């Protein structure tokens, strides 16, 4: 089976920067390969067949070349919505084989966390559960820290996290962080704070709420 | 126009079988080849086989031969994709796509997972500012969908009119269950006045729920 090795895996670039991904086959396959994007949670799109014909419908600073065994995908002035993987597929033989995806992310300006704490809902404590979410959202760049308080003592056990892709309109990061306790715990300590750390600023940015307190 | 439309996530237990659907239209059936491709989480792409509607003929990736088996029903201009013996290796997007020198088009594809774990419908939660409030700011607002197996929810907002602001964060599993959160930041001149509602469809266990955010009570 050829195997297509592709590089970089993953490439970060400022809007209107010339990005290039390399598609390495193990053996000859002549011109019969294509190159793909595929956003989050969507299906793939063909972008060049051939290894430098592109499809009907994508943009011209998309461009492909080479052949035999070294392939190229190249961005011209690139932009926030390219933001996507990129893998090769060769068509040349059976079975047909892709490359590993490269991830491309755009650059963008810093911006600090907008952070917001919420406390269990009234439908959650009635069964028993009490969630503590917190949002840390568009952020960049993607590296974060998010630390939790209860009465002021740190909260290490039954925290979870989870983050999304660089988004595609303003190309920044968010993450959730959920913090889970049976609803007697919950009641009984009184402060819960969320705090964020990003390199945005040296101060965490706090966020709390007391169990009482109109 | 071209459409190949794939049926909803599949649960299967280990060991069982699962035959995945492709239903083509807006073309002759007959002209393209019917390929599929698997993507497992975090992997890439492996082309499983080939159909040719037109004579039948198949084409296998060897390391699926005796697992996959591709058949079409040409009066209905399907194709299917039969998995057998399966196990949690097997859990990825199976896609069909077909294409030419002039166009490529993938379906949507088909989660199937296979897990022994229960189907369980998700408990959605809104979540709302407590008693803070703010002055011609914006307010950001939740909606924690916890519990479920397996994946996937949808989240929409305002039944998906509401689009900029909203973050729907990837699920997390523990102990066989998946949790996941969505946020969406609108004007504070416009919530609570106007209403914010979120929608959570669970397709595995036929579940459709509106929370509509309130503001909390003291
Ligand atoms: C491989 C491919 C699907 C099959 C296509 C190929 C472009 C060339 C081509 C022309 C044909 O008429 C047969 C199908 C094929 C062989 C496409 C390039 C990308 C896509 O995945």
């Amino acid at each position: 089976d050829i195997v297509m090795t592709q590089s970089p895996k993953f490439m970060s670039s400022s809007v209107g920067d010339r990005v290039s991904v390399t598609c390495k086959a193990s053996q000859n396959v002549g011109i019969n390969v294509a190159w793909y994007q595929q956003k989050p949670g969507q299906s793939p799109k063909a972008l060049i067949h051939s290894a430098s014909y592109r499809y009907s419908g994508v943009p011209d600073r998309f461009t492909g070349s080479g052949s035999g065994t070294d392939f190229t995908l190249t961005i011209s002035n690139v932009q926030s919505e390219d933001l996507a993987d990129y893998f090769c597929q060769q068509y040349n033989i059976y079975p047909w084989t892709f490359g590993g995806a490269t991830k491309l992310e755009i650059k963008r300006a810093d911006a600090a966390p907008t952070v917001s704490i919420f406390p269990p809902s009234s439908e959650q404590l009635t069964s028993g559960g009490a969630s503590v979410v917190c949002f840390l959202n568009n952020f960049y760049p993607k590296d974060i820290n998010v630390k939790w308080k209860i009465d002021g003592s740190e909260r290490q056990n039954g925290v979870l996290n989870s983050w999304t892709d660089q988004d595609s309109k303003d190309s920044t990061y968010s993450m959730s962080s959920t913090l889970t306790l049976t609803k007697d715990e919950y009641e009984r300590h009184n402060s819960y704070t969320c705090e964020a750390t990003h390199k945005t600023s040296t101060s965490p940015i706090v966020k709390s709420f007391n169990r009482n307190e109109c | 126009e071209v459409q190949l439309q794939q049926p909803g996530p599949e649960l299967v237990k280990p060991g069982a079988s699962v035959k995945v659907s492709c239903k083509a239209s807006g073309y002759s059936f007959t002209d393209h080849n019917m390929y599929w491709v698997k993507q497992s989480h975090g992997k890439s792409l492996e082309w499983i086989g080939s159909i040719d509607p037109y004579n039948g003929g198949t084409r296998y990736n060897q390391k699926f031969r005796g697992k996959a088996t591709l058949t079409v029903d040409k009066s209905s201009g399907t194709a299917f994709m039969h998995l057998n013996s399966l196990t949690s290796e097997d859990s990825a997007v199976y896609y069909c796509y077909i294409g030419s020198f002039y166009f490529v088009y993938w379906g949507q594809g088909t989660l199937v997972t296979v897990s022994s774990a229960k189907t369980t419908p998700p408990s959605v939660y809104p979540l709302a500012p407590g008693s803070a409030a703010q002055t011609n700011s914006m307010v950001t607002l939740g909606c924690l969908v916890k519990g479920y197996f397996p994946e996937p929810v949808t989240v929409t907002w305002n039944s998906g009119s509401l689009s900029s602001g909203v973050h729907t964060f990837p699920a997390v599993l523990q102990s066989d269950l998946y949790t996941l959160s969505s946020s969406v930041t609108v004007p504070s001149s416009t919530w609570p006045s106007e209403t914010v509602t979120c929608n959570v469809a669970h397709p595995a266990s036929s579940t459709k729920v509106d929370k509509k955010i309130v503001p909390r009570d003291c």
